RNA sequence: CAAGCUUGAGUCUCGUAGAGGGGGGUAGAAUUCCAGGUGUAGCGGUGAAAUGCGUAGAGAUCUGGAGGAAUACCGGUGGCGAAGGCGGCCCCCUGGACGAAGACUGACGCUCAGGUGCGAAAGCGUGGGGAGCAAACAGGAUUAGAUACCCUGGUAGUCCACGCCGUAAACGAUGUCGACUUGGAGGUUGUGCCCUUGAGGCGUGGCUUCCGGAGCUAACGCGUUAAGUCGACCGCCUGGGG
RNA sequence: UUAUUAAAAACACAGCACUGUGCAAACACGAAAGUGGACGUAUACGGUGUGACGCCUGCCCGGUGCCGGAAGGUUAAUUG
């Protein structure tokens, strides 16, 4: 998520651009998931539970 | 039907970081979402598309 | 006796051997009673990422109907050649001759 | 599995006409051509267990068809197992 | 093919032999034979200079081409033969002009195969080319150290050498010991590995099998008297000392390489 | 027992989708290590610490190289497989399933004691390989103790080839095969027809997910993929411990 | 195997392991020239220990040895 600062752009609008860009790009959640190993039986149990509670 | 050499079509289906956009959002049907991902992966190998941004 | 789509890219410092390289590989293919469906010299093209500290490889595409013992020897000459930096053989269902998007992108 | 013209040669060779694809002698001869052909595959690929399960279905289907043909007409059964070389 | 023997006798219980049926059952090619008489490990002073050598079967020497300089001329492999002078097998080849030579047999090579030396040869196992014409990453054997001298590295059965890098007039090789070495790029190499890779799978089974190969028995230094060995002596089983050679140099760990003129070719020692 | 028939079961023709299996190549991101450059006092770790690493120049940052393992995004109540299981890309060999219209054989079928084969992970044998992780082990903490949970290390193993083992909450805790019995909302993969623009709609097969009717059930629940109504065959149970 | 008081449980052994050695090899006999290792080349060669095979092989690096490191302290010939 590379963001360049444009002409006469304040600082707080390019901070927000950088915050908005890596929140959409999914960088903090990819790193915090990959911090510990998960067994493939635990990955399937979480995947099954997240699919069942997607019930509106 | 989808072709890896058609670069202008494939680039409407990747993000700015190069990740493949899921068909939940783009609305591609399931049979063509599988043909899109296989063809994007062939084009990445020929360096017509990137895998990432930094490279 | 199947259909193949072949892409190979060449180091740019030997880009004037490219028409010599094409017509050498053709005499091995038509000489095996295999027919040639397309042959596109794409030219120098900016790489999406560096390979061997490089950019701007020279791309050549061809579509071929041939038997398997000719196409197997084409990658031995892809492998041991120092000029080909990258190649790709794919099996095709039916022969293709319509112009590719790389010819209609000009 | 078996290719189209190698298939159609056995039907013209082993059947009553070129329409008789379903008779017992044709089905045994179509299985025998593929069973003998797959020996070259499994001499190279001993660990291919998922393909050997499909080879063993042809072996049991030929044995069931051969025991049916022997119960109906033994004179036709003796001609087929000589021509194909079965049971020694 | 490794074969186990059946325990019909106590000297046969542990014997595992290597039996290769594609070897030539017959006499070797007589114009390539020489006399080779045994030494007993004694030099021209008549003294034992290497211990534990003596006896064994009579052997004739086979002249093997380690140079491979018959360039340009193709050669068909006639048959594979047994060689008692080395661990690998040898092949008898026939050149188009009518010359016969013994080479080291590489892996996978049969009777009727075609080999060729030289700068313009093809990249296939059995061909010998200079290492500036071999792709980086290849597996080669019978590697020269000086150009024209003849092959000296990767000769034993199953051994090979990998070409790791080519920078300038030298190439870097990863030897079988784990050593990285610079060799000049004009040296020749033969494509492939050396054959007979299950030579290390055999079990001699009995003491006489070691005596048939000209290996004499080893006496432990701790089983001697103090006048004979540094380890000798004791009233019962005593050791009490640091392990050394029969000549007093600490063995079991101490490095002995002292060669300042070849040290510039060695990139990394083995580990 | 003889002679038939095509409805069961099979064969051929044309297609479709698929992480089904075996073998060989290859790519990018990241970790570790080695060499070099810049630079200087901390790094790492925790609830807090210490062990550890670091002025012999670490951590950070850039360039080059070696090597192993696994394939982000696509990615799903998705798909394939008898089950175990299977996920980057390419090629070679190869198994099954499903649809359409026909043609062919003529009950050739179902189940299956004994038998044979396949069978996660861990483990064992022989030869390799060894980045990351990590039983055992070691040290630091916590504690009344702490042979643990936490921290810093770390060997087998995890990886490959060929043999062995033959077990799992190997689970849908639901044997296989066949027929019949109201509906609703979806997913996936074929195919037919209709104004073939609007482009959209109506059918007709296969697999699959969630509700729920009769009925059944001790209840929970199951509910056309039954645990409903029936037939064929097999396996198994007979109070808790021992 | 102690010719001539000891034939054994001692020695050897196939197997196992550690260690050195890149070839003008390590090592040994030689003031040296040379020679053996070897007309061999790490699946090889030397040294050490244990001793077919089966199940195995726990904890300790404080002392001595050996491998590695170089900041620092100390330190010869030489110079004066
Ligand atoms: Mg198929
Ligand atoms: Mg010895
Ligand atoms: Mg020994
Ligand atoms: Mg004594
Ligand atoms: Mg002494
Ligand atoms: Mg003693
Ligand atoms: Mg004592
Ligand atoms: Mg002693
Ligand atoms: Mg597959
Ligand atoms: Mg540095
Ligand atoms: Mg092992
Ligand atoms: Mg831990
Ligand atoms: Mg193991
Ligand atoms: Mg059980
Ligand atoms: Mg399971
Ligand atoms: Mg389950
Ligand atoms: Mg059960
Ligand atoms: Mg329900
Ligand atoms: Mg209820
Ligand atoms: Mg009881
Ligand atoms: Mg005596
Ligand atoms: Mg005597
Ligand atoms: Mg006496
Ligand atoms: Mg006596
Ligand atoms: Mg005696
Ligand atoms: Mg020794
Ligand atoms: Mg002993
Ligand atoms: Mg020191």
């Amino acid at each position: 998520p590379v963001i360049k600062v444009r002409e006469n752009e304040p600082f707080d609008v390019a901070l927000r651009r950088f915050k908005r860009s890596c929140e959409k790009a999914g960088v903090l959640a990819e790193v915090r998931r990959r911090e510990f190993y998960e067994k493939p039986t635990t990955e399937r149990k979480r995947a099954k539970a997240s699919a069942v509670k997607r019930h509106a | 039907e989808i072709d890896y050499k058609d670069i202008a079509t494939l680039k409407n289906y990747i993000t700015e970081s190069g990740k493949i956009v899921p068909s939940r959002i783009t609305g591609t049907r399931a049979k063509y979402q599988r043909q899109l991902a296989r063809a994007i992966k062939r084009a990445r190998y020929l360096s017509l598309l990137p895998y990432t941004d930094r490279h | 006796m199947r259909h193949y789509e072949i892409v190979f890219m060449v180091h740019p410092d030997q880009s004037e051997q490219v028409p010599g390289m094409i017509e050498r590989y053709t005499a091995a293919i038509t000489g095996a009673e295999g027919k040639i469906h397309r042959l596109e010299d794409w030219g120098r093209r900016q790489l999406a990422y560096p390979i061997n500290k490089l950019h701007k490889a020279h791309y050549v595409l061809m579509n071929v109907e041939a038997p398997q013992e000719v196409i197997d020897e084409l990658e031995t000459t892809f492998r041991f050649n120092d000029a080909v930096i990258r190649s790709m053989v794919m099996r095709t269902k039916h022969a293709v001759t319509e112009a590719s998007p790389m010819v209609k992108a000009k | 599995s078996l290719s189209t013209e190698a298939t159609a040669k056995i039907v013209s060779e082993f059947g009553r006409d070129a329409n008789d694809t379903g008779s017992t002698e044709v089905q045994v001869a179509l299985l025998t051509a593929q069973i003998n052909h797959l020996q070259g595959h499994f001499a190279e690929h001993k660990k291919d267990h998922h393909s050997r399960r499909g080879l063993l279905r042809m072996v049991s289907q030929r044995r069931k068809l051969l025991d049916y043909l022997k119960r109906k007409d033994v004179a036709r059964y003796t001609q087929l197992i000589e021509r194909l070389g079965l049971r020694r | 093919a490794v074969v186990k023997c059946k325990p019909t006798s106590p000297g046969r219980r542990h014997v595992v032999k290597v039996v290769n049926p594609e070897l030539h059952k017959g006499k070797p090619f007589a114009p390539l034979l020489e006399k080779n008489s045994k030494s007993g490990g004694r030099n021209n002073n008549g003294r034992i200079t290497t211990r534990h050598i003596g006896g064994g079967h009579k052997q004739a020497y086979r002249i093997v081409d380690f140079k491979r300089n018959k360039d340009g001329i193709p050669a068909v492999v006639e048959r594979l033969e047994y060689d008692p002078n080395r661990s690998a097998n040898i092949a008898l080849v026939l050149y188009k002009d009518g010359e016969r030579r013994y080479i080291l047999a590489p892996k996978g090579l049969k009777a009727g195969d075609q080999i060729q030396s030289g700068v313009d040869a093809a990249i296939k196992p059995g061909n010998t080319l200079p290492m500036r014409n071999i792709p980086v990453g290849s597996t080669v054997h019978n590697v020269e150290m000086k150009p024209g001298k003849g092959g000296q590295l990767a000769r034993s059965a199953g051994t090979y050498v990998q070409i790791v890098a080519r920078d300038g007039a030298y190439v870097t090789l990863r030897l079988r010991s784990g050593e990285m070495r610079k060799v000049e790029a004009d040296c020749r190499a033969t494509l492939g590995e050396v054959g007979n890779a299950e030579h290390m799978l055999r079990v001699l089974g009995k003491a006489g099998a070691a005596r048939w190969r000209g290996v004499r028995p080893t006496v432990r230094g701790t089983a001697m008297n103090p006048v004979d060995h540094p380890h000798g002596g004791g009233e019962g089983r005593n050791f009490g000392k640091h392990p050394v050679t029969p000549w007093g140099v600490q063995t079991k760990g101490k490095k002995t390489r002292s060669n300042k003129r070849t040290d510039k070719f060695i990139v990394r020692r083995r580990s």
